[PDB]
RNA sequence: GCUUGACGAUCAUAGAGCGUUGGAACCACCUGAUCCCUUCCCGAACUCAGAAGUGAAACGACGCAUCGCCGAUGGUAGUGUGGGGUCUCCCCAUGUGAGAGUAGGUCAUCGUCAAGC
RNA sequence: CCUAAAGAGUAACGGAGGAGUACGAAGGUGCGCUCAGACCGGUCGGAAAUCGGUCGCAGAGUAUAAAGGCAAAAGCGCGC
């Protein structure tokens, strides 16, 4: 055999779902690339990480051309 | 003749529909189309299975009798068991006097014994297709479309534009700028 | 110049000769682009700026060196290497090059009854090849290096070649 | 047109053997004597 | 056309930033004859103050040149003040900030509102 | 023996065979067909063997279509070899068959002659079969 | 209430194509390259100064289902829980329920501001 | 990357591939621009060089495997 290799899992995915309360600096989604784009109140890390910039509630809206999926923070 | 009897179905679902085929010996069905709400009906398997070996079963017009209220329908689609082959579900399209409708019409090939490509050249005959999608008024819906293969030579192809049609009948696929081989002649395999 | 020749007689006569309804849709010529593909200088690289001077005196306008868009070793070239030069002309500068091309140089090439009236793309443009650069004046035969094949393309606002050829019948092109 | 990267462009003249004089702006800065033109070339005349 | 569509693509990047920051935008439009200026509220929704060369004190013809745009630039600042707005962002809308649009911008700065 | 000219990967997992065949269960090209009424898998040597037996019996005209293609590789570990130490090499190719799949089609022959020939082929196959005519729908 | 220009909401039931039409104003093509400015050359693009022509191209509106895009009802597949069989696989009770296909639908619907009637 | 059973994680001497670097610009910013390919026309090059036009929309590209991304292009060029 010449096959027995793999790599450690990176624990990617959504960390806070729709309706959850958020704080500034809270990480929302971990990605490779951007499945989700930064909406209102959210910022983008250098490894394509979505983090909250204000306090509120996750929205998870898809809108606009290109059919993009957006994560935004709204009023509580 | 082309008569079918039906009852108004009330129980919908997979479990209710699986019970008809097991205990009651009936067949679920639908009567949609026209300008009305769709109606779910039921009918006995041994009666629909006897109307289905008539050669002009799908290209003719049925006189459905739901309860005591009858009407004009047409076999629009059919569901069969993949392994055994009996019919499980069937839907009927209502027929309106002034409204274009579509159907599947089988082709009646004729006089293959005296084809020029067979009697002289010793070739074969291959039916590439056996029905054609049509579109016409209900009053002039044909039972079969007749294709004549008397003056066919070896290697000659027959397309949709070659065959004739009755009045007020469109071949649908031909209207889409797509005529395709109906039948042909070719040399024997061995 | 030929500017005076086009907008006073050529254009109005074409207006009725194509039976055109509107003035603005009368065909016209926009630009003249020459280039010359120097398949040489793959290992030389000295004649690239030499052919720059050759095409510079012909037009009175500085050319630019065009680079290879892909390596393809079949011709032993590589990306980023110079393959040729080119020029583009507009407005007065191309109605004065045409007049010199029309008759100061085309009669004196070597030969030919006329020009091929079938070198039209489906959209009404004309391109003609030149075998020897010496056909032009302003380059002395006694000073040049090896001969090279200048090229010519006529880009016009013609829908199809029928009025494109009709426009080139004006300016009295030598069509055999 | 940029400034001072292009050759000189002057009117000059062009005289042909068939008694033809034509004005055309080019880059010779001197009158020229020709040998052929449309007024005298064979295939431009009918031969 | 090709010319207008390309420019409207040039204008896209700047306008997307100005809604992320949620700032009031000063948008300029320049045509062959006239020039226009609008104060867009916060996201493209409502127009707060507006001015152009089409109003009934500039309908005289000298409307497509540098010193015609200067009178528009100062006028739009006044109407903006009556709406109680300041600290706006300038949207060249894909036009090069060199000529008539620059004259409009510089007049706006002297008008009182800040960029 | 039928088998793909080239494959993206050499090996495959065993998988499972489940469900009926709603697709590939209609007489599309020919006019008589041999349908499968039980599930299993044909080993591409039975498909080849059952095709000699079918064309030989008609022996005069007719057109024959084969609707099954063996595209799944299977492996066998050699003899006197322990468990583990990798996966075995590819031995042969099979085709997943579900109840209702049409295997062979024919036309240009009499109905009686079709019945004879399809009985010759069905005796070479490890699964129950049936004889099906053609319908409009 | 109507037309044109700018900025948005929504991203094809809104797009593609194929025909008809608009220049009083707006917009566009357009005239020229002295000045601001530009081209790895070129007033093609960017820019400036304009008012002789044309709505030809572009744009906008209006029409048509040909393509595209939406798309039911019913049936079918899968499936959580409990129980069975001939147990590689299915079945019954109960809750859930597609994808493809069929009848069919669509030549968008709104908001703010400025000009002309 | 698959196995991995639509949150995360999940073994085998299970099935397939890569790394032990590169870059002072291949980083920052401002401004500007869209690819591969096909067809037609053109001096020798000819299926394939450079040029003109039409169609095309990403089938191109990303320093380096594969996956996930890419119009404010994350792709390409220039000034500082
Ligand atoms: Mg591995
Ligand atoms: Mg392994
Ligand atoms: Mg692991
Ligand atoms: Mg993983
Ligand atoms: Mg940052
Ligand atoms: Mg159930
Ligand atoms: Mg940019
Ligand atoms: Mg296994
Ligand atoms: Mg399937
Ligand atoms: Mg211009
Ligand atoms: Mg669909
Ligand atoms: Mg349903
Ligand atoms: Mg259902
Ligand atoms: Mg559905
Ligand atoms: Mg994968
Ligand atoms: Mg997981
Ligand atoms: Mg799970
Ligand atoms: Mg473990
Ligand atoms: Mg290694
Ligand atoms: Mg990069
Ligand atoms: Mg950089
Ligand atoms: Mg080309
Ligand atoms: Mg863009
Ligand atoms: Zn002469």
């Amino acid at each position: 055999t010449r096959n027995g290799r793999d790599s450690e899992s990176k624990r990617l995915g959504v960390k806070l779902f729709g309706g959850q309360a958020v704080k500034a600096g809270n990480i929302l989604v971990r990605q490779r690339g951007t499945k989700f784009h930064a909406g209102y109140g959210v910022g983008l890390g250098k490894d394509h990480t979505l983090f909250a910039k204000v306090d509120g509630v996750v929205k998870f809206e898809t809108k606009g051309a290109f059919g993009r999926k957006y994560v935004s923070i709204v009023a509580a | 003749d082309f008569i079918l009897n039906a009852q108004v179905r009330s129980d919908l679902g997979k479990g209710a529909s699986r019970r008809l085929r097991r205990n009651a010996g009936l067949v679920p069905a639908v009567v949609y189309g026209g300008d009305k709400e769709p109606q779910s009906v039921t009918l006995e398997l041994r009666e629909i299975a006897k109307l289905l070996e008539n050669e002009a079963a799908f290209s003719h017009v049925i006189a459905l009798n739901v309860g005591g209220a009858k009407e004009t329908v047409l076999i629009k689609a059919l569901q069969r068991h993949p392994a055994k082959g009996f019919v499980m579900h069937a839907d009927f399209l209502r027929v309106v006097a002034d409204h274009k409708l579509t159907a599947h019409v089988p082709l009646h090939f004729i006089n293959e014994e005296v084809a020029v490509g067979v009697k002289q050249a010793g070739g074969e005959i291959s039916h590439t297709i056996s029905e054609v999608e049509v579109s016409c008024l209900p009053k002039d819906l044909p039972e079969f479309i007749e294709v004549d293969m008397a003056k066919v030579e070896l290697g000659q192809i027959v397309h949709l534009s070659d065959l004739k049609a009755p009045k007020g009948v469109e071949l649908v696929q031909l209207a889409h700028g797509n005529d395709l081989a109906v039948a042909n002649i070719h040399a024997s395999r061995v | 110049r030929l500017k005076e020749i086009y907008r006073k007689e050529i254009a109005p006569k074409l207006k009725e000769e194509l039976q055109l309804a509107n003035v603005m849709e009368v065909p016209r010529v926009t630009k003249i682009t020459l280039n010359m593909g120097l398949g040489e200088a793959v290992g030389d690289k000295k004649i690239i700026e030499n052919a720059v001077a050759d095409l510079e005196k012909i037009t009175g306008q500085k050319p630019v060196v065009t680079y290879a868009r892909k390596s393809i070793a079949g011709f032993k070239i590589r990306e980023g290497w110079p393959i040729g030069v080119k020029v583009t002309l507009r407005s007065d500068r191309m109605y004065e090059f045409l007049d010199r091309l029309l008759s100061i140089s085309l009669p004196r090439v070597r030969d030919f009854r006329g020009l091929n009236a079938k070198s039209f793309d489906g959209r009404g443009n004309y391109s003609m090849g030149v075998k020897e650069q010496i056909i032009f004046p302003e380059i002395d035969y006694d000073k040049i290096d090896a001969l090279r094949g200048l090229d010519i393309t006529l880009t016009t606002t013609a829908r199809t070649d029928d009025e494109g050829r009709a426009l080139l019948r004006a300016f009295k092109f030598p069509f055999r | 047109m940029k400034a001072d990267i292009h050759p000189t462009y002057e009117a000059i003249e062009a005289t042909c053997s068939c008694g033809n004089v034509i004005k055309t702006r080019s880059t010779l800065c001197k009158p020229i004597h020709l040998d052929v033109c449309s007024e005298c070339h064979p295939f431009y005349t009918g031969k | 056309s090709v010319k207008k569509e390309t420019r409207l693509r040039r204008a896209r990047k700047a306008r997307l930033k100005m809604r992320e920051l949620e700032t009031v935008r000063l948008c300029v439009y320049r045509s062959s004859q006239h020039i226009y200026a609008q104060v867009i509220a916060a996201d493209g929704g409502k127009v707060l103050a507006s001015a152009s060369t089409l109003d009934k004190d500039l309908r005289e013809g000298a409307t497509g040149n540098i010193d015609a745009a200067k009178k528009v630039g100062q006028l739009v600042a006044e109407r903006a003040k009556a709406a109680g707005v300041t600290q706006v962002a300038f949207d060249r809308s894909g036009f090069k900030y060199h000529g008539r649009v620059k004259a409009l911008a510089d007049a706006a700065r002297e008008g009182g509102l800040e960029f | 023996m039928l088998q793909p000219k080239r494959t993206k990967f050499r090996k495959q997992m065993t998988g499972h065979n489940r469900g009926l065949a709603h697709r590939g269960s209609k007489v599309s090209f020919g006019e008589y067909a041999l349908k499968a009424t039980s599930r299993g898998r044909l080993t591409a040597r039975q498909i080849e063997s059952a095709r000699r037996a079918l064309t030989r019996h008609v022996k005069r005209g007719g057109k024959i279509w084969i609707r099954v293609f063996p595209d799944k590789p299977v492996t066998k570990k050699p003899l006197e070899v322990r468990m583990g130490k990798g996966k075995g090499g590819v031995e042969y190719w099979v085709a997943q068959i579900q109840p209702g799949k049409v295997l062979y089609e024919i036309e240009g022959v009499s109905e009686e002659l079709a019945r004879e020939a399809f009985a010759l082929a069905a005796a070479k196959l490890p699964l129950a079969t049936s004889f099906v005519k053609r319908t409009v729908m």
